[PDB]
RNA sequence: GUGCUGAAAGCAUAUAGGCACGAAAUUUACCUUAAGAUAUUUCUUAAAUAUACGUAAGAAAAUAUUACGUUAAUAGGCUUA
RNA sequence: CAGGCUAAUUUGCGCAAGAGUGUACAAAAUGAGUGCGCGGUUUGGCACCUCGAUGUCGGCUUGACUAAUCCUCAUGGAUGCAGAAACUAUGUAGGGUACGACUGUUCGUCGAUUAAAAAGUUACAUGAGCUGGGUUAAAUACGUCGUGAGACAGUAUGGUU
RNA sequence: GUAUGUCAAAAGGGAAACAGCCCAGAACAAGAGUUAAGGUUCCAAAAUUAUUAUUAAGUGAAAUAAAGAAAGUUUUUAUA
């Protein structure tokens, strides 16, 4: 194609420290919200979803935080900036063995 | 408004300073340990701080439209510090719109020539605005190949104490206490 | 000399050597044999 | 190095003299490294070379003996001097008291070898060249550098001798540019019982 | 830039302060660089300023026929000399004719008052290798400065043309003259290429314009007959210009200088024609200063008067 | 492309380090144009110099360039060869 | 038509592997069927720019550039480099690569010289520089097709540049 | 064709330049105000900021050329 859309293969030192602080964000959103029902004895079976199928920043490889599954690339990964609206999305857990 | 009303006359005048090529530079140079590893500052990092100089942007009265800017000496620049093989293997291209005269110099033919002077003017012009005052600026960075130059006595002096000399800074912290006896 | 890009030993006598690199240029890797001049080959253009 | 280990005997009349660290200040460059100049006398002559500064000599002056260390040996650098001063210190040392020598054998039919001197073209006072006869249409002339002795006992043979190395296998080489060994009849100039593989025909 | 790689302001002057005795490598460029790159070349003697007569044919005594140019000199004198000190080169300023004071300026007045040399109609420099080709002040160089079979150079300037087209000026073929041609038969063609190309007239593309009256040097001349009566000197050959025009003779920079004997004999016969050279000179930049500070009092009506 | 010394790697090795051979390409050299620092024991206190005008030209589309203008051979005429 | 995107394909190339040929012996030369690629010079595909207008195949004139090299210069390998010539390969684009017959021809065939008579890009460079033989208007004829008017990568003579 | 968004009809910051991408929806001014994407040696507002390794090729540094070769180098796991 001759349109240019130029987009680096890789993420900078600076976008993977603000995705760290984004996956480290929301961590804190879904325990403030658990924490409070638990104090009050109730449950949302969302909030139990999440802490069940989903790892926390300090749970997740370096390879899941910046980067994707995509079937059509080379090694089955695609850098993770390369997602719609990656900055306001949750993407954490690829298939398994890619 | 009262900050700035007053005598300006020494704010915008031009200042003579001064550095050698060779002298360890702790503060521009990336080895920093041991003592006797520190290296001078390279060409790049060195054409950085001077052209922070000569657009003025050390001063508080910075403007980019006023011609605040100051002079630098640079000296020893035969012995111009360089990391890698960028002596041997960087070249300086050319081109008078006639196509097939493209002109390719590397930096030690280029040293040979006119000397590392002319490798420390190109790195300083191209850090510098792009515009009417470029030439003014990089006027004002003398570059000599050894130790000689003519601003010998030019270089900005305290109590007789050419600034980067042995002893200049005591003579400096003299000068300020006897400022002190006074309202 | 035989320039390949897949440069191999071809008997006991071959040797891999890296030459002609100086301060100018990285240099090319060689296979010098003394026995046999057919195994001589080169890894790279100029 | 399993070379530089190994002492260096230094055998009677050899004079070993080591210098202390200096530097020739270089305007080209910020800082040059420290260096020791050693000078090897003895009978034949002095030789002299000098080191980096981060190889160290117990010059034992009591059994006549100098053993060489580096300052480091993880460093690349430090490692491949090593063994590289001490070999040059080898011959010299074996090259100031025996001498080094190399002998060139002339094969093919109407090849000569005579030393004479040129004034001409003498680069020095009493310089000897050695002239060649090799099929050339003009004559082949070479002067022997200062500090070399040239001499011919047959027409087929030159002998050279002096006291570098360098400088004596350096010198054969520029005779044996003009006739490098054919692999079909043995023509060329051969040096110090160099040889070719003959071809079938 | 402006010229070259060089940066630098126009105005400064460095020079004196890259010293070499400081321990520094040796610039490739400069006078001295330039000097030294050229001393295999630079002819060891000076050059004479000859005027283009005419051409003709010199016959042998055995039956050789050899065109020859015939170049005469009119009382050429050395008038200065510049050395690698003050003018940072070698070379000898020459004199040819002379000149009607009226029409020379007051400036070259007081340049020939200074050296006792009369007003000269031209001037010019011949580089020389050393300070052994500066020749005294004032001594004439006669035809004899050169042997016969000695190789020259000589320089002028060529024939004017004028506005010249393509084919007189650059060998163009032209175009067709009666198979369809319209309107283009000495003419250029095409200037160039399409878009691809730039959208514009290279630099250095070929086209008409004036042709002619520039310098032009013919080398490797021999010397067939020298006169010291008619004052010429017989070059093979052709040279450029016109009759009557001045060129410039010199000794080849690709052949190897004439035999030493020849150079010495050559300046020994200038000691013997002029034996007083300085003492003349020294009595002439004398009375310079005597009369440029009665110029500068204004007393000069005086002097002029005194006798 | 071809070498000498020589280790890392007891050997080997034209690999590191220390030296060198080597092409119609390159650079220099040579030629022209441009550039115009600089030189002269140079000139100038209202000038030096330059231009204009006239006779021309080694110049020539205009312009410019290069000479001359009576203390003068610039052009024409005339005389001679 | 040309440019752009693409690269199946090409009349453009490279690298890897090695069946086999080379009396012997894979890699002097040679290299089946393949794999991994470069390149943007062919035929295409798409229909993005231009239909209140981007003239087109060859020729002439005048260039500029690329280097995957026909000659010239340095040079490695060659049971298969004795020499000579030539083959192959690595450097290298400074210069040169002409003349004539045929065809509108590019191309190609051929004659006779030559150190050699190699290519490609630039709007398949260049028509506000030229030419107009071809292609592609009006006229006319042949053959073929059509009931016919007429049509035809069928062929002819002529035709405001 | 389908799902989501933007452009079209959306300016502003970033992507060197940019309809469609990352942020963010322009009523008008003031502020070393607070932040997003993105960045902090100089052009050019802000780190020549700290920690640990790798690379010596200017590789690379805001558009990953492949298979493949190799006493390039480092680590790890075996092993003498
Ligand atoms: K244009
Ligand atoms: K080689
Ligand atoms: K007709
Ligand atoms: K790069
Ligand atoms: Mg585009
Ligand atoms: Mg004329
Ligand atoms: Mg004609
Ligand atoms: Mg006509
Ligand atoms: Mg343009
Ligand atoms: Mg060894
Ligand atoms: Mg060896
Ligand atoms: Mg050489
Ligand atoms: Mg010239
Ligand atoms: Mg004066
Ligand atoms: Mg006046
Ligand atoms: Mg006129
Ligand atoms: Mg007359
Ligand atoms: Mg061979
Ligand atoms: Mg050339
Ligand atoms: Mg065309
Ligand atoms: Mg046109
Ligand atoms: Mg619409
Ligand atoms: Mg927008
Ligand atoms: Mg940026
Ligand atoms: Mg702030
Ligand atoms: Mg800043
Ligand atoms: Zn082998």
């Amino acid at each position: 194609g001759g349109l240019l859309w130029k987009i680096p293969w890789r993420m900078s030192k600076f976008q993977k420290l603000r995705q760290r602080r984004r996956l480290r964000a929301v961590d804190n959103v879904v325990a403030t919200i658990e924490n409070a029902l638990a104090k009050k004895g109730e449950t949302v079976k969302a909030v139990e979803r999440w802490r069940a199928e989903m790892p926390t920043e300090a749970e997740m490889l370096p390879k899941d935080k910046y980067t994707i599954f995509d079937r059509k690339e080379k090694r089955y990964r695609k850098g993770i900036h390369k997602l719609p609206k990656w900055t306001r999305v949750s993407q954490r857990v690829n298939p398994p063995g890619y | 408004m009262s900050q700035t009303v007053g005598a300006t006359r020494l704010a915008y005048s031009r200042v003579w300073h001064h550095i050698s090529a060779v002298t360890p530079h702790p503060t521009l140079s990336t080895i920093k340990a041991p003592s006797e590893a520190i290296t001078p500052p390279s060409l790049g990092r060195l054409a950085s701080r001077i052209a922070t100089i000569l657009m003025g942007k050390h001063k508080p009265i910075w403007d980019p439209s006023t011609d605040c800017g100051d002079y630098v000496v640079v000296t020893n620049c035969a012995g111009l510090y360089t990391t890698g093989h960028k002596k041997w293997r960087k070249t300086y291209y050319r081109h008078n719109t006639r196509p097939g005269s493209l002109q390719a110099i590397t930096m030690d033919a280029l040293m040979e020539k006119h000397g590392g002077a002319e490798v420390l003017r190109k790195a300083v012009s191209g850090m510098l605005p792009k515009n009417r005052l470029r030439d003014k600026r990089l006027a004002r960075l003398k570059a000599f190949e050894g130790d000689a130059h003519p601003y010998k006595e030019n270089l900005v002096r305290f109590g007789g104490k050419v600034v980067g000399a042995p002893g200049w800074e005591e003579a400096v912290k003299a000068i300020r206490e006897a400022d002190m006896e006074r309202l | 000399m035989k320039v390949h890009s897949a440069i191999k030993k071809r008997c006991e006598h071959c040797k891999v050597v890296r030459r002609k690199a100086n301060k100018r240029q990285n240099g090319y890797l060689y296979i010098i044999c003394p026995a046999n001049p057919r195994h001589k080959q080169r890894q790279g253009y100029r | 190095s399993k070379l530089g280990r190994t002492p260096l005997s230094i055998p009677p009349g050899v004079e070993i003299t080591i210098g202390e660290p200096f530097v020739k200040r270089d305007m080209t460059q910020w800082k040059q490294q420290p260096k020791r100049k050693i000078t090897v006398q003895g009978p034949l002559g002095q030789l002299e070379m000098d080191i980096p500064d981060f190889i160290k000599i117990d010059h034992d002056a009591e059994a006549r003996r100098a053993t060489l260390s580096v300052a480091n040996r993880d460093e690349k650098e430090q490692r491949e001097m090593w063994g590289t001063t001490w070999a040059y210190l080898n011959r010299f040392i074996m090259g100031v008291s025996e001498g080094h020598t190399a002998v060139l054998r002339l094969v093919g039919i109407g090849y000569r070898a005579t030393i004479d001197t040129r004034p001409e073209k003498e680069e020095y006072p009493g310089q000897q060249f050695v002239c060649l006869k090799l099929g050339f249409s003009h004559p082949v002339e070479m002067g022997v550098p200062k500090g070399m002795k040239a001499s011919t006992p047959q027409p087929t043979r030159i002998l050279l001798e002096g006291i570098n190395r360098e400088q004596v296998m350096t010198f054969a080489a520029d005779i044996r540019r003009w006739r490098v060994p054919e692999p079909y009849k043995g023509k060329g100039i051969f040096v110090n019982g160099e040889t070719i593989k003959l071809k079938q025909k | 830039v402006k010229y070259g790689w060089s940066t630098l302001p126009k105005r400064s002057r460095p020079t004196r302060f890259n010293q070499v005795t400081q321990g520094l490598p040796a610039p490739t460029s400069g006078p001295a660089a330039a000097l030294k790159r050229r001393e295999k070349t630079t002819p060891l003697r000076t050059g004479v300023l000859a005027v283009k007569k005419g051409m003709t044919v010199f016959m042998g005594r055995t039956g050789a026929r050899i065109p020859c140019t015939v170049l005469q000199l009119d009382r050429v004198q050395v008038v200065a000399n510049k050395t690698r000190a003050k003018n940072g080169y070698w070379a000898v300023q020459v004199g040819l004719g002379e000149r009607r004071a009226e029409n020379v300026g007051a400036p070259q007045l007081g340049y020939y008052e200074a050296k006792g040399i009369p007003p000269k109609q031209t001037l010019a420099e011949f580089k020389v290798r050393n300070q052994d080709g500066l020749l005294p002040v004032g001594v004439q160089l006669f035809p004899d400065w050169f042997h016969v079979g000695q190789v020259v150079d000589v320089r002028g300037i060529t024939r004017g043309m004028g506005f010249a087209g393509g084919m007189k000026r650059h060998g163009f073929a032209g175009q067709e003259a009666s198979h369809g041609n319209s309107l283009n038969h000495r003419t250029i063609g095409s200037v160039g290429g399409s878009q691809g190309s730039g959208s514009r007239v290279l630099p250095g593309k070929k086209m008409p314009g004036r042709m002619g009256a520039q310098q032009h040097t013919v080398q490797n001349l021999p010397i067939l007959m020298v006169d010291n009566e008619l004052g010429i000197v017989v070059v093979k050959g052709a040279v450029a210009g016109h009759k009557g025009a001045v060129v410039k003779v010199q000794d080849a920079v690709k052949k190897a200088p004439p035999p030493e004997e020849f150079v010495e004999a050559t300046k020994q016969l200038l000691n013997e024609r002029f034996p007083d050279a300085e003492e003349k000179l020294q009595a002439a930049r004398k009375l310079h200063l005597e009369l440029k500070e009665a110029r500068r009092q204004g007393l000069i009506d005086s002097l002029i008067k005194n006798g």
